[PDB]
């Protein structure tokens, strides 16, 4: 039961107690993902219009 | 500012749509002349969802009245709230559709549809942010069924990413006008499978049995049936017309009610349904017991024959929201055999403070049940009983249709029945 | 002094943000008009509260915050609410139609169109900072914006602010206060794409906050306002060290150093006490031991789980009010001899304690009662993996039938992203089991 | 209408409880994967406790205590007794035991040989027994070399404990036996001891000069009914109930079952369960637990009771299924979900 690094100030204090010792995607790659999904949306919509045109 | 554009087509469509605007106009304090006279700010918070605001603080419904014959819309224009509709929003022909889906969809209807879309485009261009469209119509006639589904096809083409919603009255031999109603309903159902995000199935037989057995109306009329539709349409749209912690626009509802794109046909319900003992206060248990009782449902499908994919209940009036959850959590935990166990928490509840006119409290029921396959099975059987003998087909081949298109409607409907069946096991 | 920028995404993030800044202002003596009489340095200064507030020449203390939502109705409340004067228009960003509870709609469809604008507004706040620490990101798991757009924002923040720390305050979905059925999908999708971009995340399960409001505050049917004022007390207890003089958790980096030894396992459990109803005739004031003992009761944990059957990796005790180190250690001794606290063998069995003498501030007309001392324990237990297990199971039930999947594919997401995200969660659960179970 | 699920089809006990619940007309059974249940008759292994108590408006109850395996595992029990101050290492009613891991994998090998050599040098009886939880696989011997070598040939943790060389032998027959006590712990952590126990007796004369033939040394009901040639001779199914055993103790030893044995049994049950109460109690938990335990005791010729093990998923004696199962419904299930005596249990009061 040891207390270490006791720091005190006007607004409080803080300390540590030890009971026992121990034993990314680049900006380019994010644009591709965003545009790839935008492309799959455009494709699905074109197939909707193609169906409606028939 | 999430505006909805309302369309009503054909006799049934315009008669049911008329009462709907009558009911909700009363709830929002809008008189027949468009002037507001309510006493609560809640009545206006979401008023722009269904009404446009003109000069002089006038509120004009965002509604488009469509028909291929003048008669029905002359009645509306002379009806109670007939003066409230925008005069330009009446679009009608003179030929009629003769209860013929081909005439509404391919011949007479085609000649008029472009001018209807001109009005739709006009109302859309003035919306700050358009939620989507809602259509009221029957499937058994010619204009609402044939031209209605033609309108939907042309609205989806021009507004591919907007929500398309319909209230669809399904025909029944017990409440029938002509024998070709199964033909028109089977042809429309396929259009709805493809081009609607949500369809509220209203079966005239269910409306009839309710007026006969529950409401104890000796001789029901179309007017009586339309009173139930008005009340139900007002109940399902309460989520959209008033404020609440739920928010919920058309797309958010669809995302939570439709787990598969084609299975988007709902069974509505209402409570109370009392006969003239009408002043007795209704407790929360009785509202809940009736709301889930089949005799309170309007699809004429026994829910105990299928399974609920998703269920939404809306309670209106000043009541115990704690006791609402208790009774709802009681119906589920007492009949958990009729709820699919692979959609967690598929029963949602919402409370609204303003009750319908003349009721301390009410409950509207919205179920996406696989039991709806019984309705489509009925239509299919009646279709095939006539089509196997090609009875009455000449009315349709005379309009340019071929037998193959009927064969395809049959297969499309039987596929739909097969799709519901696989999710019921 | 180093600045912290708060980002609030979606309804839950914006409404929780509104409650926190309301509390922050009452704690620092800031008025709704931004004035702060106790601040003797007009239009400048590098005090601790300046980590969260900038200052104009006119003496206005302005939150270092950005509010983002794809629909304007929630942020309009901020524009016209009590504290409308605090923020300026650039800080409140609103779209016209939301993600409809659709992760794919908030991440791809709509996110792609608004991401660059949001980065621009954040860049404006960053240019006001002389030494930005990082970001505190508030959002829900279930919402389409909170789930889908947050993950996109986090990806770009890692690119534009590589060396900056990012902490989350995430709302875990609870059916008692939700009408959405697809929230398990959204939660798992957003945890997958956000996991490698968040340094430390504080999950709050609405179910836990809901029961606390009914049990301790005697609220039969709590509202979001009730839920949010309670959450903003926990958030304030966690961020107080950044806003007040002190030596524990003085910068966002210290949160990772003290609570997260393994990067993926960065979801500390939060436990708060005491929560006393204001409507009570008058409550007996609890002692340091009693409130510390309460930190090991499941009833006041921000996520319902059983830490007795996990393993601790770290443990912070944050006290506010009349508390001296003497009483803390005395209560800790008693608790060890009575409680089941098992640390992992590769970590010291200890507690880091911080004490702030100023007791918790309570919003006038709020539900919470003024107490003389309160504590918030931040413990990293494997037991919080129960939250992932519950969530992953619901995901499996719906995904086995591809229910609702078409809504996501329709917005341009590939079906493979579902399984790619689910497999990441299966690996996350395996990490917790390897650390906690023998 | 209450609901329950069944996730262990092999449980004879809860097969009866489920059969009784339905007979009341007030309990409905759901599919094993339906989350909307009041009561879960859960599986033995890997029961998902983390998914319990998260259904709005549903009070959920389960028939297992999370963490009670510490008491129902051969190796776990030994560690719990030696490491728990409430039981201490000098616990007087538990045979000297040691946890021994096979060399192909802490371990108490050196600690065992130390106490072994002490006994060998002191002329004392040095017969030990090795067993594990992965057995139907038991070995009894007086040589430490054979005990250790037998464990290395396996691949799971084992336990070596002193073998009671002076067991109490019934007459006529000169035969060994053990005592099974059923104990029910409800959600409030009351400890109810079933008034009916069973002596699983050996039908063979106990032989101390031959531990090779284990039929007269192991009182398991399956070993006696398979490898014993006197099965069912003295009592039906090698099972003597308390009425007879008490009458015997009076005729032969001039004492009673209560005074000579039951006081120690009730004391042992209390000590074991009270010890782990803070670890497994569900008093402030979001769900509720109960569980049926099977304690197995040994009695020596001095009328001292020793604890053998604790079974977490025990079976019952055929004659006692109806009475005990009904009792589980009364104090464990209907106490939380009431329906629309002379209790068969013995409440062991204690300080929570
Ligand atoms: N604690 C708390 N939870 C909230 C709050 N608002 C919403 N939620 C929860 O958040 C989830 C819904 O996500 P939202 O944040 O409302 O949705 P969103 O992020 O705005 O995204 P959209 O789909 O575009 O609306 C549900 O589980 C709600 O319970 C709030 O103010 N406080
Ligand atoms: N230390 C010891 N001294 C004397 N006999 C012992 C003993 N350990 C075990 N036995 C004998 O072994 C038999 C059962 O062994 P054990 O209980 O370890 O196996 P098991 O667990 O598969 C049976 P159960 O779980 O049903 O009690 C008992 O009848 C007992 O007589
Ligand atoms: N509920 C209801 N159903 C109607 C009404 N009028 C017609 N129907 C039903 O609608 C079908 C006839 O369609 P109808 O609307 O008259 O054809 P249309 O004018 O060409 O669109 C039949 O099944 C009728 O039972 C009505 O006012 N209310
Ligand atoms: C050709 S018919 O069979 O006579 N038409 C009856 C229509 C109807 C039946 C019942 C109603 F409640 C309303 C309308
Ligand atoms: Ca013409
Ligand atoms: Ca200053
Ligand atoms: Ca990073
Ligand atoms: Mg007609
Ligand atoms: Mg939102
Ligand atoms: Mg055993």
């Amino acid at each position: 039961m040891e207390v270490i690094e006791l720091n005190k100030c006007t607004s409080g204090q803080s300390f540590e107690v030890i009971l026992k010792p121990p034993s990314d995607p680049s900006l380019e790659e994010i644009q591709k993902k965003l545009e790839a999904a935008e492309e799959r949306r455009k494709y699905q919509e074109a197939e909707l219009l193609k169906h409606l045109a028939e | 500012m999430r505006e909805i554009v309302h369309i009503q087509a054909g006799q049934c469509g315009n008669q049911i749509g008329a009462k709907f605007w009558e009911v909700i106009s009363d709830e929002h304090g809008i008189d027949p002349t468009g002037s507001y006279h309510g006493d609560s700010d809640l009545q206006l918070e979401r008023i722009n969802v269904y009404y446009n605001e003109a000069t002089g603080n006038k509120y004009v419904p965002r509604a488009i009245l469509v028909d291929l014959e003048p008669g029905t819309m002359d009645s509306v224009r002379s009806g109670p709230f007939g003066q409230i509709f925008r005069p330009d929003n009446f679009v009608f022909g003179q030929s009629g559709a003769g209860n013929n889906w081909a005439k509404g969809h391919y011949t007479e209807g085609a000649e008029l549809v472009d001018s209807v879309l001109d009005v739709v485009r006009k109302e859309s261009e003035s919306c700050d942010c358009l939620q989507g469209f809602q259509l009221t119509h029957s499937l058994g006639g010619g204009t609402g069924s044939g031209m209605g589904t033609l309108l939907i096809s042309k609205i989806r083409e021009e507004y591919p990413d907007r929500i398309m919603n319909t209230f669809s009255v399904m025909p029944s031999p017990k409440v029938s006008d002509t024998v070709v109603e199964p033909y028109n309903a089977t042809l429309s159902v396929h259009q709805l499978v493809e081009n609607t995000d949500e369809t509220y199935c209203i079966d005239n037989e269910a409306l009839y049995d309710i007026c006969f057995r529950t409401l104890k109306l000796t001789t029901p009329t179309y007017g009586d049936l339309n009173h139930l539709v008005s009340a139900t349409m007002s109940g399902v749209t309460t989520c959209l017309r008033f404020p609440g912690q739920l928010n919920a626009d058309l797309r958010k509802l669809a995302v939570n009610m439709v787990p598969f794109p084609r299975l988007h046909f709902f069974m509505p319900g209402f409570a109370p349904l009392t006969s003239r003992q009408q002043y007795r206060a209704l407790t929360v248990p009785e509202l809940t017991q009736q709301m889930f009782d089949s005799k309170n449902m309007m699809a004429a499908c026994d829910p105990r024959h299928g399974r609920y994919l998703t269920v939404a209940a809306i309670f209106r009036g000043r009541m115990s929201m704690k006791e609402v959850d208790e009774q709802m959590l009681n119906v589920q935990n007492k009949n958990s055999s009729y709820f699919v166990e692979w959609i967690p928490n598929n029963v949602k509840t919402a409370v609204c403070d303003i009750p319908p006119r003349g009721l301390k409290m009410s409950a509207t029921f919205i179920g996406n049940s696989t039991a709806i396959q019984e309705l489509f099975k009925r239509i299919s059987e009646q279709f095939t009983a006539m089509f196997r003998r090609k009875a009455f087909l000449h009315w349709y081949t005379g309009e340019g249709m071929d037998e193959m298109e009927f064969t395809e409607a049959e297969s499309n409907m039987n596929d739909l029945v097969s799709e519901y069946q696989q999710y019921q096991d | 002094m180093r600045e912290c920028i708060s980002i609030h995404v979606g309804q839950a993030g914006v409404q929780i943000g509104n409650a926190c800044w309301e509390l922050y202002c009452l704690e620092h003596g800031i008025q709704p008009d931004g004035q702060m009489p106790s601040d003797k340095t007009i239009g400048g200064g590098d005090d601790s509260f300046n980590t969260f507030f900038s200052e104009t020449g006119a003496g206005k203390h302005v939150p270092r915050a950005v509010f983002v939502d794809l629909e304007p109705t929630v942020i309009d409340e901020v524009r016209t609410g009590t504290y409308r004067q605090l923020f300026h228009p650039e800080q409140l960003i609103t779209g016209k139609e939301d993600a409809a509870n659709n992760y794919a709609r908030g991440h791809y469809t709509i996110g792609k169109e608004i991401i660059d604008l949001v980065l621009d507004r954040i860049r404006k706040l960053a240019d006001q900072c002389t030494g930005l620490q990082g970001f505190l990101v508030f959002h829900s798991f279930g919402g389409g914006t909170g789930s889908g757009f947050t993950s996109l924002l986090m990806e770009r923040l890692s690119v534009d602010y590589g060396k900056k720390s990012k902490l989350e305050f995430s709302i875990y979905p609870a059916p008692q206060v939700s009408t959405a059925v697809v929230e398990p999908y959204n939660s798992i999708l957003t945890t997958h794409t956000t996991l490698e971009h968040s340094d430390c995340a504080f999950m709050v399960d609405n179910e836990a906050i809901y029961d606390i409001c009914r049990r301790n505050l005697d609220i039969e049917r709590p509202t979001y306002t009730n839920l949010n004022r309670l959450i903003s007390q926990i958030v304030s207890s966690i961020t107080a060290s950044l806003r007040f003089d002190g030596a524990l958790n003085v910068d966002l980096t210290e949160f990772q150093t003290n609570l997260v030894p393994y990067p993926r396992i960065h979801f500390p459990l939060a436990t708060y006490a005491p929560v006393i109803s204001a409507e009570k005739a008058y409550h007996e004031q609890l002692s340091v031991a009693e409130i510390t003992n309460a930190c090991f009761e499941p009833a006041n944990q921000m996520v319902k789980c059983d830490p007795r059957h996990g393993k601790y990796m770290a443990c912070c005790l944050l006290y506010r009010g009349d508390v001296v180190p003497k009483d803390v250690n005395a209560a800790i001794a008693t608790i060890k001899t009575k409680r089941s606290i098992q640390f992992v063998d590769w970590c010291p069995t200890g507690f880091k304690v911080g004490i702030n003498y100023q007791p918790p501030t309570v919003v006038p007309g709020g539900d919470l009662a003024k107490v003389q001392r309160a504590v918030c324990m931040l413990s990293n237990t494997t037991a919080i993996a129960e939250a992932w297990a519950r969530l992953d199971h619901k995901f499996d039930l719906m995904y086995a039938k591809r229910a609702f999947v078409h809504w996501y594919v329709g917005e341009g997401m590939e079906e493979g992203e579902f399984s790619e995200a689910r497999e990441d969660m299966a690996a996350l659960e395996k990490d917790y089991e390897e650390v906690g179970v023998d | 209408m209450y609901t329950f699920v069944v996730r262990d089809e092999n449980s004879s006990v809860y097969a009866e409880v489920s059969r009784l619940l339905l007979a009341t007309g007030q309990w409905k059974r759901l599919r094993k994967d339906n989350p909307r249940f009041n009561l879960m008759l859960g599986e033995r292994n890997r029961l998902p406790f983390g998914r319990l108590g998260h259904e709005p408006g549903l009070v959920q109850l389960v028939n297992y205590y999370r963490g009670a395996d510490k008491l129902c595992r051969k190796a776990s029990l030994v560690k719990l007794i030696k490491t728990s101050p409430e039981l201490s290492e000098s616990c007087t009613w538990f045979p000297e035991s040691y946890v021994i891991y096979p060399t192909n994998l802490t371990d108490e090998r050196e600690v065992f040989l130390a106490a072994y050599n002490r006994r060998r040098e002191g002329r004392e009886g040095n017969v030990w027994i090795a067993k594990s939880s992965a057995g139907a696989g038991i070995l009894i011997s007086s040589e430490a070399s054979e005990l250790l070598d037998f464990i290395d040939e396996q691949g799971q943790v084992h336990v070596i404990q002193k073998y009671l060389e002076k067991p109490l032998l019934l007459e006529p027959g000169h035969r060994k036996f053990d005592i099974r006590s059923w104990v029910l712990v409800d959600h409030l952590y009351n400890i109810y001891l079933y008034r009916e126990g069973v002596l699983r007796t050996s039908s063979e004369p106990y032989n101390s000069a031959n531990f090779q033939d284990k039929t007269c040394h192991l009182t398991n009901h399956c070993i006696q009914k398979e490898y014993s040639k006197n099965y069912g001779r003295y009592e039906e199914g090698n099972e003597m109930f308390f009425e007879e055993f008490n009458q015997y103790l009076m005729d032969a030893l001039n004492t009673t079952l209560e005074n000579s044995i039951l006081l120690q049994i009730k004391h042992i049950i209390r000590s074991c369960l009270m010890c782990i109460e803070p670890a497994i109690s569900t008093k402030h938990l979001h769900y509720q637990s109960f569980q049926l335990f099977g304690f197995d005791f040994m009695v020596d010729e001095e009328l001292k009771v020793w604890l053998i093990e604790v079974n977490g998923a025990p079976a019952c004696a055929q004659k006692l299924y109806a009475e005990l199962c009904q009792g589980i419904v009364d104090v464990a299930i209907s106490s939380v979900f009431p329906l629309a005596p002379t209790s068969i249990f013995i409440k062991l009061h204690h300080h929570h």
